[PDB]
């Protein structure tokens, strides 16, 4: 499961959960589906080569399901855990057996941000 | 997964800390972060089994918090009671319970609505050694709480900087300019 | 009207109304300015004609 | 220089000190208000401020309220209770959440 | 009559709360596995649709 959090120009914040298998990356031109197995959208170090577009087959936004929802990850954005990001984009199921829990309550509800 | 494994060698991870920073460096009640290692997976998972994960320390909500000497960070996001402070005359040696959540019905002082609203912001109990007039914060974001430190001006500036706040402010501005222009053009 | 028709439906964004009882004390007085202005205008015009 | 204690509920944690302070302030106020009645009368924890039949004097009770409020930096709610004795004064002072 | 007045009578009902306890569970903690902030962060995500999540 991947949780995507987005915001609008009016300050409304929408968080939606999507199963990993519903992702489908697009080519750099956005006019076709990029091969899931061999997809080149991450630089050598891990960042995005270009703004990556991915189509979700089914997205549940505000309790309403929609078909073929296209979303974008701007190149001007930090990418954490490039392996996990690539797996989510390609639709793989990530094995999280080797996991640790860090207790850091650094985020408050409705926390402010620069995305306004 | 062959491609992902091949690229994992040169892939690099980045820190997951953002503008909000770390709460333990600004909140005395937030313990420093600690990593907990899960135990080995259970060979048999009984239907009525309980978690074996190591326990995490539980910190209950305090009734009130002391005065942070200019190093106050609210536990939650408080309601903006007002955009300018209250010029209140405080008595010498009298304990005051300044409201942190921002919904108090008794003014700057705590009224009890913190216990009825879902928030980790607790009233600040403080005392003053010299009676006189003080500017008590109303936006509830002052770092020198309960005392105002002109953070309301920066809050107003951020509201104006926001796309929707800019629209609201200037829509009201042009609404008043409507009256101004009607008065200016009244005679024709 | 637009907000209610677009977001307040159960499908989109229902809100958990936890408020028990109302607490308004002078909202009626604040709102009655507009009908007050209506009455003032009516009285002024009627008296000027009379 | 004596640094004030960090803990808040000192009066609650020290019932004896609070009772002694209450007795002192009430005695001083009574001697200033009605000397002829309280100059020769010691004030203890069991002392009450009613007549021999049980009727209370509102003037004396409000004087005690003012003395206690000035001493402890709190606001006594007269309409809710009346301080007719040292025991009631102690009860109200301990009930108050911010006495000092 | 002698036996009735030689022993205590059955008690009558009393409606005083003796050491009352919270009807719900413990108050959510400031910090821990689940805090009041987690509850506070739920009002903004509320939907009742025609399909499961
Ligand atoms: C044709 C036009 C062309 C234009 C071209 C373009 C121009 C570009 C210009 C660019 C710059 C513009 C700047 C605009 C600023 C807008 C933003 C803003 O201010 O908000 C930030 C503001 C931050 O505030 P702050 O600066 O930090 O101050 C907070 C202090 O607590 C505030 O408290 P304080 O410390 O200031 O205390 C005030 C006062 C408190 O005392 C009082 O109670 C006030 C009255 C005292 C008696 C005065 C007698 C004279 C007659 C007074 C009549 C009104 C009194 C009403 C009292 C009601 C009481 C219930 O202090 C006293 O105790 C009394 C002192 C009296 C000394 C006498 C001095 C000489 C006479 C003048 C006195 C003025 C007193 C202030 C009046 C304020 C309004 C009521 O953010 C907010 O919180 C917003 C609150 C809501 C604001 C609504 C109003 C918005 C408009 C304000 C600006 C007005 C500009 C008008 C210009 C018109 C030109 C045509
Ligand atoms: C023989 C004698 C006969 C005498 C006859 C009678 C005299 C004539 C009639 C007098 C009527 C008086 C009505 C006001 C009652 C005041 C009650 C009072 O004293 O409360 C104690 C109250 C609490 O006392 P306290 O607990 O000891 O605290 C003391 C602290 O210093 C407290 O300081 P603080 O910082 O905590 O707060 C002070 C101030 C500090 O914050 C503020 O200033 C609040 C508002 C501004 C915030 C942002 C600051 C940045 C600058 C903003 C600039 C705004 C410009 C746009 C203003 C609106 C559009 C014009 O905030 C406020 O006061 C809040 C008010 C918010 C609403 C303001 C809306 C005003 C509407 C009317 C405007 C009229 C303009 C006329 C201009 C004429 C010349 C062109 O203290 C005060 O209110 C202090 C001021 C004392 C009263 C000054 C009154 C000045 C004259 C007002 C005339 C109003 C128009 C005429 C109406 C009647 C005739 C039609
Ligand atoms: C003979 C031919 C003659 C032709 C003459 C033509 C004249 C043309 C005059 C153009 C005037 C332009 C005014 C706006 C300038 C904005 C500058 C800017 O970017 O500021 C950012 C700065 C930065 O503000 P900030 O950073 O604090 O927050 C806003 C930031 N954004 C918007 C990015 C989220 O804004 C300000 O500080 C305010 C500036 C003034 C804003 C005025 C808004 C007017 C709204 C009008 C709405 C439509 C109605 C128009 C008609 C009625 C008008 C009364
Ligand atoms: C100022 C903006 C409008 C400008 C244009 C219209 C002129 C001005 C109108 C002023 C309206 C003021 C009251 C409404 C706004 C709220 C203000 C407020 O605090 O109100 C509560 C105040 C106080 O009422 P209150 O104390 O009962 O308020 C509620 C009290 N608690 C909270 C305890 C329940 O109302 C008034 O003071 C109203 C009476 C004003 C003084 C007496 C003269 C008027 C009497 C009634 C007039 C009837 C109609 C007249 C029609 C014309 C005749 C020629
Ligand atoms: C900052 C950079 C840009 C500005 C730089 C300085 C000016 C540069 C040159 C501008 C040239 C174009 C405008 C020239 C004036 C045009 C004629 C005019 O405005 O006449 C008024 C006209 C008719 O109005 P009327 O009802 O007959 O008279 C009312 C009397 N109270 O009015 C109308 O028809 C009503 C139209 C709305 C007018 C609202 C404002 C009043 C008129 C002000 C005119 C002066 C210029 C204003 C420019 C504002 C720019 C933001
Ligand atoms: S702190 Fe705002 S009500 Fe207690
Ligand atoms: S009112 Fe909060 S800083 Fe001035």
């Amino acid at each position: 499961v991947a949780k995507i959090e987005t915001q609008s120009l009016a300050g409304d914040r929408f968080t939606s959960w999507v199963e990993t298998y519903q992702f489908h990356p697009l080519t750099q031109d956005q006019k076709n589906f990029d091969n899931q197995d061999n997809a080149e959208f991450l630089e050598d170090e891990g960042q995005l080569k270009y703004e990556l577009g991915v189509q979700l087959d089914n997205l549940q936004e505000m309790g309403t399901t929609s078909q073929d929802i296209v979303i974008n990850f701007m190149k001007e954005g930090t990418v954490h855990h490039p392996e996990l990001f690539e797996a989510i984009v390609k639709g793989y199921n990530i094995d999280t057996s080797d996991y640790v829990i860090n207790t850091a309550n650094n985020l408050r509800a409705r926390e402010g941000n620069h995305n306004h | 997964m062959s491609a992902i494994l091949k690229r994992a060698a040169k892939y690099k991870r980045v820190s997951s800390i953002l503008c909000e920073g770390e709460a333990h460096l600004r909140d005395p009640f937030t313990p420093p972060p600690v990593i907990l290692k899960p135990p080995a997976p259970r060979k048999d998972k009984k239907p009525d089994d309980i978690t074996d994960f190591p326990a995490q320390k539980l910190i209950p909500l305090p009734e009130s918090i002391p005065y942070q000497e200019g190093k106050y960070r609210p536990a939650s996001i408080p309601m903006v009671a007002g955009f300018f402070p209250y010029n209140c005359y405080l008595q010498q040696g009298k304990v005051y319970s300044w409201c942190s959540c921002g919904i108090s019905q008794s003014g700057p002082w705590c009224d009890g609505l913190c216990n009825s609203v879902v928030t980790r912001c607790r009233p600040v109990v403080f005392n003053v050694s010299q009676s006189g007039y003080y500017k008590i914060c109303n936006c509830k974001f002052s770092a020198n709480a309960p005392f105002c430190n002109n953070t309301h001006r920066k809050m107003v500036r951020y509201h104006h900087q926001t796309h929707r706040g800019f629209y609201e402010i200037w829509g009201a501005a042009l609404f008043v300019l409507g009256w101004v222009y009607m008065g200016f053009n009244y005679y024709t | 009207i637009l907000k209610v028709a677009r977001f307040r439906v159960l499908k989109m964004r229902p809100k958990i109304s936890t408020s028990y009882r109302p607490h308004g004390k002078w909202g009626d007085f604040l709102a009655c300015i507009i009908p007050l202005i209506w009455c003032i205008n009516i009285l002024t015009n009627s008296n000027l004609i009379l | 220089y004596n640094f004030p204690e960090y803990r808040t509920g000192g009066v609650q944690a020290n019932p004896g000190i609070t009772a002694k302070r209450i007795i002192k302030c009430i005695g001083e106020r009574l001697r200033k208000y009605d000397p002829a009645r309280w100059e020769n009368v010691p004030i203890t924890f069991k002392t009450h401020f009613r007549d021999e039949n049980g009727y209370s004097d509102v003037a004396t009770s409000i004087q005690i309220h003012d003395a206690l409020e000035r001493e402890f930096g709190i606001d006594i709610k007269d309409r809710l209770a009346l301080v007719t004795d040292v025991e009631t004064a102690f009860y109200i002072v301990m009930s108050h959440h911010d006495p000092l | 009559v002698q036996s009735q007045h030689s022993v205590p009578a059955s008690p009558i009902r009393n409606q005083r709360h003796i050491n009352p306890v919270r009807e719900s569970g413990p108050l959510p903690s400031y910090d821990g596995t689940y805090t009041m902030e987690d509850i506070r962060a739920v009002f903004y995500n509320t939907t009742v649709g025609r399909d499961y999540c």
